[PDB]
């Protein structure tokens, strides 16, 4: 999300008050990229679509052993 | 022959179903929520095939008053 910060009167140096200048205002943005190149990986089967295991359990996301 | 034929088919049918459950990782459990399923397994392969072939009787009895 964009953010904006504005100085408060307690942080303006006395010199800038004489010159009447405000600075250190800060903004933040994120740019959105377009798409240029795309790659495809096609596959043509000949005899039978590849079979899959009958393991109907939910696929675990991590290994129990961690040492 | 019928009694033997009932023995064989009932035995293979239940086993053939347990393997499927145990081969998907979901083996059968004695939880009282899975046992009742045997009503459909047994009625499916052995019993119904018997009725369509005329081997097993069905209906009602007028003098004994019991159903078949």
């Amino acid at each position: 999300d964009p953010t904006i910060i504005i100085p408060k009167r307690a942080n303006i140096p006395t010199n800038d008050l004489a010159a009447r200048i405000l600075r250190d205002v800060k903004v933040e943005l994120v740019y959105n990229n377009s798409l240029h190149y795309v790659k495809i990986r096609a596959s043509v089967v000949l005899d039978r679509p590849a079979g899959q295991s009958t393991n109907a359990q939910t696929p675990m996301s991590s290994s129990a052993v961690g040492v | 022959r019928f009694s033997h034929w009932v023995k064989f088919r009932m035995e293979e049918s239940v086993f053939a179903y347990m393997k499927r459950r145990s081969d998907m990782g979901l083996s059968m459990k004695m939880s009282d929520e899975d046992l009742p399923v045997l009503k459909s397994v047994l009625m499916n392969n052995p019993i119904n095939i018997g009725i369509r072939n005329g081997g097993i009787l069905t209906g009602y009895d007028t003098e004994n008053k019991v159903s078949y």
